[PDB]
DNA sequence: TTTTCTATGACATTTGTCATAATTA
DNA sequence: ATAATTATGACAAATGTCATAGAAA
RNA sequence: UUUCUAUUUACGUUUUAGUACUCUGGAAACAGAAUCUACUAAAACAAGGCAAAAUGCCGUGUUUAUCUCGUCAACGUUGGCGAGAU
């Protein structure tokens, strides 16, 4: 109904958690969490390099069978002729002079086709793993190529080496296209041949699809011409949405980049502390245009002050300063310096468009030709080999003349500038969406992770929105992790730190001899960070006395916390009881300043720069809070710091709130949004005590967004810090207060009661999404009449595989050379009893004799041996696809064949179910359907009859109640013998056997063959109620897709 | 500040600039003491304290093995990392899944280290097939795998990562 | 040089001369250590190995020690143990 | 180009060594 | 008586923290 | 903040065919046998679905409770629409 409440969001990388809290009562309406399959950028890169081979397959083929209907057309290729003999290298090099007979040159030509070759040499797109580069290999052949052709060097290393094929075999297509022509000239003095014919067959030949050309008619991923090609590249900017975005180099966009790091510079100096309008220009000309890399040294020297009143400014990850350099501009003052050009911000721009799409240099060349600049012919071929311009989407040209504009005037940064001039979204109207629409989410430039986890959380809002009405607040937390590779790294990381202060506090245990330190862990992390000195007094304090008298220090904050809003260890130190004292809820510069301290500002200021330097003790934000001489009283000052250190900064959080902002201001809905750092809701935790254990499942992740509501109430019951609510949503206290107003745990028991946390977990219908793992393992039969897969040895004079070893002393029988070839089984052994000491014996073999285990031969002149081919296990599940491969003497399967969906039929008062595989889901144009055949196959294969009542089907992750225990189906795990595989819907199973120690396998596989008493079907909402789900009598056949 | 610990520091081979960046001594300082115009004894508590915290770390080395498998064709690719070679193979059947390794390869090793004939428990491509038995066999306290055998784990496994490359980084 | 093993040194009841002595340092130094007109900070590594070495010493308790002694024969045997050789 | 690499030194300050002068029980 | 201990120096020779020098890539 | 696409090369897993290998009959021409180990050509490379001599085109990614009402669309089931319920 209506009743007024706040939302609150914990946003992770694999769950998006959801909390409703009573406006009023502080009381709990409702909890969750909506779960899914975490997003990696993998599984596209899957598709997509899938989709550009077999495009370069189909391309081959095309190009062959184009070949072939051209040279059936002359005659030279006929149906009845026999390609099959015919040699093709020796053929082409016979070619090159004297005659070829109609069916070598057909193979000849055939051949060259197959294999066309490299055409922009560096346009090459792989790993260097096969330790030659592709440049370098053309250019050896090159060199190698200078009077023979290409032909003439294959047969040559045909001869001689004994091979063609490998990474030896690259080659360049101008080659091809020289080889081609002149054994044409030769050959068609012989047989009917015309001008058309070899024009036809050289096109054909060196034909190649430009970049810019993509798919030809009919793709869904292409396009029609260049302007299209354009508009599809760079995409319609959505602040503004008839404009294209522009590139990133570009110099209009550097200069917005470089404008936003010189207004963010604080300078302590008697004019402004940030830069105005004429000594900006001043410091962008002369620095940005004079040095290729500016550093804040320059700046000081340029503005003829000291370096050490600059802050605020981005550092890198080495702590060196970083500025963002004219990377564009500097790249054309190092070919030409000349003044017609550097001064045009429109030619910088064009040039920088071109150089970022258009990767070939001759087209580059080619674009700046087309453009009437001032450019001239032999500046425009070194410009074209410029590198490293690779962003395509950025900000609009006409949106960044705007914003340059407003900052070159004023000492505003970005945020404020759109919160100004209110630039709204509009690549979707917002006013005629019933809901928020997931449609923006795809253009803001978010990884794929982010991307997913906006969507999930949006449709939760939205499912919210429709449930319990519309949110009086929504407070959203996107948690610090980037993706799982970067969680375990952290993980990993913390765990190091833990351990090496672990190891300092147990030695100081046994070097005091006292256990005080099991307390003192806190004071003692401060104590050698500060180096045993009062920071505020200078005296040098002894760590032994800090564990005899803990009472003598005590961990002061250096900013108070009604407005740094921040509790590192960054904002403590170990000051003395009548220090702190003292120095009350003041910042140190005017306590410093004051006589109450035993030391001056300007030796305490020294003394914290060379220790800050001295063993990376003092962090870069310690110094910066330790020398803040800005009033904490003005408002601007508030603001920044609750901007870094309680406000998200970060692009993905803005974009979001940007986004959710703009929905409910055209709606005209009085709903405020409002964001929480990441270490704040971490703080909390701490404060409130609820960090029990991380491993009670996935209830953690709406606990937690739970308290992020919760802080909302917080920041509205007090007036202190109710004008800091209003900086986040668009006096002076000391830090007991700050304890009196966030501590207070009162009403947050019910966090710690709830147990009705709703879980659901994301269904993935999708058809088509794989069907059998790729390896065409080949077959054969043995004694038994059984069929074996046969696994090829690989790699083995490789000195870490000792696989032969292995397998040839515990069974010999395995090897397929101990029956079909005996002779050469019999020099493995003795060289395998020889050397067996070490780990692989065949590299120890190579390292003293020099010779690989070649074949036994009576002359000695045996081929290597580097696969050796086994047996392996027996073929139970298999898509035989030996019929593509035709006339073939053994079965070619392929294996694990991916499981679609089950249904479960209850057949004479027992539940059985047949599995639609992957494979039996056939695609014609939109719809989807089920192979009717081969349903019904496997339908008698599991002998049901034609009566049998049809219960349920389950897709991935459907809820299942089997026999009254819950569960989420995974897939099936084999068929054959019945079983299902399910997961715990609260906490992962490899979690529940760590909280009970258990050491049972990781995955619960499940039988419905019999003993099964119920099988029902539950589904939950995207916010997770569980309703039970009465499906339909007919089982699906058309998914819409 | 152990004195042997900043010896092997100063013998390393990191550069005495990069060593001075993260403890904040002077590469001018290394670079004396490396070339010997400096004695280590004459050195102060306090920097000796810093280049001894940043050879702590170093000390400790903790390997981390990164798994780059890629399928036959060589197209599409699959790459875990893990601290131990166990942690790789549980990162890869949770990021990739289980069914990107060959059927029932964990279960496999365990019972051949364990010394049971597998043909008992019908393997099969699809793996054990006598789920019956291979209860029993857990049942009895099994002998664990010695994150040595966790690479064999991966490198039995043709059915889609069939190239398997690990590349093993120590620092 | 543990910097907390040298600072229970300083802070024992053990007279500065008196380590001074053992230790090989002067008096002076650790006298100027006490008193703070020095700091330990900037005392040379091998000043500071002397004095942790010296530390070290002092934290030899709670030790036990038997004694297995065998007639010349190596036949007959007798054993005692304590907490002190005494 | 340019940007870190070792090497060498400047300078203000602090060492280690080697003294005293005193002190107290 | 007296000896061990406790405070300050003097001085030659270093050291930390800044540079620059020239090179090297 | 770094996604989404685009063109291309070499490889690579597999079968068949050929040339080497191994073996037997055997003086062997050769006949075979074995299909093991190397090359070499050609063919297939997620099951398949369109299209129709085209520098041809889709198929492993995003979006997903289920049931329902009606509305509309594809085509009876799917949509999509909306409005509910569970």
């Amino acid at each position: 109904m209506k009743r007024n409440y706040i939302l609150g969001l914990d946003i992770g990388i694999t769950s998006v958690g959801y909390g409703i809290i009573d406006y009023e009562t502080r009381d709990v309406i409702d909890a969750g969490v909506r779960l899914f399959k975490e997003a990696n950028v993998e599984n596209n890169e899957g598709r997509r390099s899938k989709r550009g081979a077999r495009r370069l397959k189909r391309r081959r083929r095309h190009r062959i069978q184009r070949v072939k209907k051209l040279l059936f057309d002359y005659n030279l290729l006929t149906d009845h002729s026999e390609l099959s003999g015919i040699n093709p290298y020796e053929a082409r090099v016979k070619g090159l002079s004297q005659k070829l007979s109609e069916e070598e040159f057909s193979a000849a030509l055939l051949h060259l086709a197959k294999r066309r070759g490299v055409h922009n040499v560096n346009e090459v797109e792989e790993d260097t793993g096969n330790e030659l580069s592709t440049k370098e290999q053309i250019s050896r052949n090159s060199k190698a190529l200078e009077e023979k052709y290409v032909a003439e060097l294959q047969l040559e290393r045909l001869k001689k080496d004994g091979e063609v094929r490998g990474s030896i075999n690259r080659f360049k297509t101008s080659d091809y296209v020289k080889e081609a022509k002149q054994l044409l000239k030769v050959q068609k003095a012989y047989h009917q041949l015309d001008q058309s014919f070899i024009d036809t067959y050289i096109d054909l030949l060196e034909t190649r699809r430009t970049y810019y050309e993509g798919p030809g008619e009919g793709s869904p991923f292409g396009w029609k011409d260049i302007k299209e090609w354009y508009e599809m590249l760079m995409g319609h900017c959505t602040y503004f949405p008839e404009e294209l975005r522009s590139v990133k180099y570009a110099y209009n966009a550097d200069l917005y980049n470089a404008l936003n790091d010189l207004n963010n510079l604080v300078i302590t100096r008697d004019e402004n502390e940030k830069l105005e309008y004429y000594e900006k220009f001043q410091i962008i000309e002369n620095v940005f245009k004079q040095k290729k890399k500016p550093t804040l040294k320059q700046i000081a020297k340029e503005i003829l002050v000291n370096e050490e009143d600059i802050k605020g400014y981005r550092v890198t990850s080495t702590g060196k300063p970083e500025f963002t350099n004219l990377k564009v501009y500097h790249d054309i003052k190092d070919i030409t310096a000349r003044k017609e050009i550097i001064e045009n911000a429109e030619l910088l721009d064009q040039i920088a468009k071109i150089l970022t799409i258009y990767q070939s240099s001759e087209d580059i060349q080619e674009e700046l030709t087309n453009l009437n600049s001032e450019l001239t012919q032999e500046e425009i071929e070194q410009i074209s080999n410029l590198k490293g311009y690779t962003g395509t989407h950025n900000l609009s040209l006409k949106a960044i003349n705007l914003i340059l504009d407003e900052l070159w005037h004023t000492n505003d940064n970005q945020i404020a500038i759109f919160n100004r001039l209110k630039l709204v979204p509009k690549k979707v109207d917002l006013s005629q969406q019933k809901e928020i629409p997931t449609t923006l989410v795809d253009d803001f430039i978010l990884s794929p992770v982010v991307k997913r986890s906006f969507i999930q959380s949006i449709k939760v809002i939205n499912a919210i929105i429709k449930k319990y009405g519309l949110p009086n607040d929504i407070i959203i937390e996107l948690a610090r992790e980037k993706n799982s590779k970067d969680a375990q790294k952290m993980i990993n990381e913390m765990q190091k730190r833990n351990r090496q202060t672990n190891e300092r506090i147990e030695e100081i245990i046994r070097t005091t001899g006292k256990e005080n330190a099991k307390y003192l862990i806190e004071k003692i992390k401060l104590h050698d960070m500060q180096e045993g000195k009062c920071l505020y007094s200078l005296e040098a304090i002894p760590l032994e006395d800090l564990l005899n008298n803990p009472f003598n220090y005590e961990v002061d904050h250096i900013i108070p916390r009604s407005v740094s809003f921040d509790n590192s260890f960054n904002n403590k130190v170990l000051v003395k009881q009548e220090e702190n004292s003292k120095k009350g809820n003041r910042t140190p510069f005017q306590y410093l300043s004051s006589s109450d301290s035993k030391i001056s500002y300007e030796t305490f200021k020294k003394h914290i720069l060379n220790l800050a330097k001295g063993k990376g003790r003092i962090s870069k934000t310690k110094k910066e809070y330790l020398l803040e001489e800005r009033d904490i009283n003005r408002f601007s000052v508030q603001k920044d710091f609750i901007n870094r250190n309680l406000v998200d900064t970060r692009y993905a959080t803005r974009g979001l709130m940007n986004l959710l902002r703009s929905y409910f201001r055209v709606n005209n809905l009085d709903v405020k949004v409002k964001s929480i750092n990441g270490g704040f809701t971490s703080f909390l935790r701490r404060k409130w005590k609820f960090k029990k254990e991380r491993n009670k499942g996935y209830k953690h992740h709406a606990e937690d967004a739970l308290i992020i509501a919760n802080a909302d109430f917080i920041f509205k019951e007090w007036k202190k810090l109710d004008k800091a609510k209003k900086v986040m949503e668009n006096e002076i206290e000391t830090e007991q207060e700050y304890k009196e107003i966030f501590i207070t745990p009162h009403q947050i028991k019910h966090i710690k009661d709830f147990k009705d946390y709703k879980y659901s977990h994301r269904v993935d219908k999708k058809p088509n999404r794989e069907l059998i793992n790729d390896t065409l393992y080949s077959t054969r039969k043995d004694d038994k009449g059984n069929t074996l897969i046969v696994n090829n040895l690989n790699g083995l004079y490789d000195k870490d595989n000792d696989k032969l070893k292995k397998l040839i002393n515990k069974s010999p029988e395995k090897l397929l050379m101990y029956h079909h070839d005996p002779q050469t089984y019999q020099k493995l052994k003795l060289i395998m009893e020889q050397y067996g000491d070490e780990k692989n014996p065949l590299y120890k073999y190579y390292e003293e004799t020099g010779n690989y285990l070649t074949k036994y031969s009576k002359k000695d002149n045996g081929p290597v041996i580097k696969k050796i081919k086994y047996y392996g296990n027996k073929l139970n599940a298999h898509l035989d696809i030996t019929d593509d491969y035709p006339n073939s003497r053994n079965k070619v399967v392929k294996l694990s064949l991916k499981p679609y969906r089950f249904d479960v039929y209850l057949d004479n008062g027992v539940y059985k179910f047949v599995t639609v595989k992957n494979l039996d889901v056939i695609k014609k144009e939109n719809y989807y359907e089920v192979n009717s055949k081969c349903y019904e196959e496997a339908k008698k294969l599991k002998k049901i009859s034609n009566q049998a009542e049809f219960i349920a089907s389950f897709y991935n992750n459907d809820l299942i109640k089997i026999n009254g225990e819950l569960y989420r189906v995974i897939g099936v795990n084999n068929d054959l013998l019945n079983r299902i595989e399910v997961n715990m819907i609260d906490i992962t199973y490899r979690e529940y056997l760590e909280n009970m120690n258990d050491k049972r396998p990781p995955r619960i596989i499940k039988t419905i063959a019999s003993k099964t008493q119920s099988i029902k079907k539950y589904s939950t909402d995207i916010l997770g109620n569980l309703y039970e789900v009465k499906s339909k009598k007919h089982p699906q056949i058309i998914k819409k897709g | 500040s152990m004195r042997k610990t900043i010896e092997r520091l100063l013998n390393s081979e990191l550069s005495s600039n990069s060593i001075a960046v993260r403890t904040g001594v002077s590469q001018a300082v290394i670079s004396k003491l490396r070339n010997g115009k400096k004695e280590l004894g004459n050195l102060t508590l306090n920097s000796a304290e810093k280049l001894f915290e940043y050879q702590k770390e170093m000390e400790k080395v903790d390997t981390w093995i990164v798994y780059r498998g890629r399928t036959a064709d060589m197209n599409k690719s699959y790459i875990a990392e893990g601290s131990t070679y166990e942690e790789v193979y549980n990162n890869f059947v949770d990021k990739y899944g289980y069914d990107v390794l060959d059927e029932d390869i964990y279960e496999i090793q365990l019972l051949k280290k364990n010394g049971e004939n597998l043909d008992d428990y019908d393997v099969d491509s699809d793996g054990i097939n006598n789920y019956d038995k291979l209860d029993e066999f857990r049942e009895s306290d099994y002998v664990d795998l010695e994150d040595y055998d966790y690479r064999e784990l991966f490198e039995n496994s043709s059915s889609q990562v069939y190239y398997h490359e690990f590349e093993i980084t120590h620092e």
